[PDB]
């Protein structure tokens, strides 16, 4: 029987650092290949690197495999992380003699976070461009170790954080957005600071 | 009308096309949320042979009946559990790795009346941010849409921008207990204070929604939620 298991569900790591994504498999095949794919939110499944069961540890650019055959362990390390490395990474097993199907794991999400060298955490209120009575709250310029608190209210929505890159200024920043359809909404107590 | 997003009601059929060229076997994989991609079947148009994986009734995925065409991927008797991302795949000629095509995202819903386009609103930057940081963050909010098949883009003076932007990685459920909940999605565009303060500069948030087609019927008191673009715009202001 063929099995592939990726026990990590999600990991976060700063830029320029490294991340190791574990993969444990079971196989009755005598010779086989392990494949790592990168799955993008656009729904693209992009081949990264292949590890042969009789080959030395595979290496390709910032991708390297630590293949421990006796342990049936095949970890992918991504070095010198970039924001564009944020994706979901899949480990797959395939047979070499008659290449047929790939047996996948469930995937491990990687979120690469910027290194905010000069944080400036602040909460701002933004008015609707057409209504002005409608508004949202913007939490911005906080460092990546900041834990954006989730909403404790049914009528209050709080997004996850994302990083934008003002590429003409060598400047990146985190932000999250909060909004509610209630006049009793304060941006101060929105993000629970 | 994008071929990567398909929305169907339970009980209908959906054809999924493969963007990879066939010479070899064409394999089809289903990837559902949080689960491992699984091969459903594979076929060879040259031999006209179809191999189904174990545990799949032969009437679920039809491949023939095409008016002089290659073997097709047509899903019959759709249920909600058919929802997911479908990939076709083929091995390279040198069998180094297996190449996947672009994924087609299929949503099967109990009633097409659950389909809604987004409302879109753009929120102008805070004067406090301008004064403190010399930057200006606009926020775009797309709300009330279903399914979650949207593409959000920012357009500045008529041109799509690719820097100073980030969009939530995942839409959130506005009513997370409904299962058929509509979605919300936010995005940020950040520019310099002086660029936002120029009244000639035009800012537009555009949300491409993939919805119903012309073959679709539907029956509900509102505009047909067809595939469409909904936008909201704001101009610069010095005050």
């Amino acid at each position: 029987a063929q099995k592939v298991t990726q026990a990590q569900s999600s990991v976060s790591m700063p830029v320029r650092k490294a991340v190791t994504l574990n993969c444990l498999y079971e196989t009755s095949w005598w010779s086989y290949y392990i494949f790592w794919y990168k799955q993008l939110p656009s729904k693209e499944m992009i081949f990264l690197i292949r590890q042969g069961s009789d080959e030395q540890n595979a290496k390709s650019g910032r991708y390297s495999v630590n293949f421990k055959k006796a342990a049936k362990s095949v970890a992918l390390t991504i070095s010198a992380l970039q924001l564009e490395d944020s994706a979901k990474y899949f480990c797959a097993l395939g047979e070499l003699r008659w290449p047929d199907k790939l047996i996948f794991g469930k995937g491990t999400r990687v979120t690469v976070e910027p290194n905010i060298q000069n944080p400036d955490p602040a909460v701002y209120q933004l008015r609707d461009s057409k209504s002005s009575d409608k508004s949202v709250c913007l939490f911005t310029d906080f460092d990546s170790q900041t834990n954006v608190s989730q909403s404790k209210d049914s009528d209050v929505y709080i997004t996850d954080k994302c990083v934008l890159d003002m590429r003409s200024m060598d400047f990146k920043s985190n932000s999250a957005v909060a909004w509610s359809n209630k006049s009793d909404f304060a941006c101060a107590n929105a993000f629970n600071n | 009308g994008r071929t990567k997003s398909v929305i169907r009601q339970t009980g209908s059929s959906a054809e999924i096309t493969c963007d990879l060229a066939e010479g070899g076997y064409i394999h089809w994989y289903l990837h559902q949320e949080g689960k491992a991609p699984q091969r459903l079947l594979y076929y060879d148009s040259y031999t006209s042979s179809v191999v189904l994986e174990s545990g799949i009734s032969p009437g679920k995925y039809d491949t023939y009946g095409s008016t002089r065409k290659n073997l097709r991927m047509i899903l019959r008797n759709l249920i909600e559990n058919d929802s997911g991302v479908y990939y076709c795949a083929t091995w390279d000629g040198d069998y180094y790795k297996k190449l996947f095509g672009s994924g087609t995202t299929l949503v099967v819903t109990e009633d097409l009346k659950n389909v809604f386009p987004p409302e879109v609103a753009v929120f102008e930057p805070s004067e406090a941010e301008i004064s403190h940081t010399q930057k200006a963050t606009l926020v775009c909010l797309a709300t009330g849409f279903y399914p979650d098949h949207v593409e959000l883009s920012w357009w500045v003076n008529g041109k799509e921008v690719h820097s100073g932007v980030c969009t939530d990685p995942q839409p959130l459920k506005e009513q997370p207990a409904l299962n058929d909940s509509r979605y919300a999605l936010s995005s940020r565009l950040r520019v310099s204070a002086t660029f936002w303060q120029n009244p000639r500069n035009h800012f537009r948030c555009q949300v491409q929604f993939y919805g119903l087609s012309e073959n679709d019927e539907w029956t509900q008191d509102r505009a047909k939620p067809v595939t469409q673009i909904v936008s909201a715009e704001a101009w610069g202001r010095a005050d």
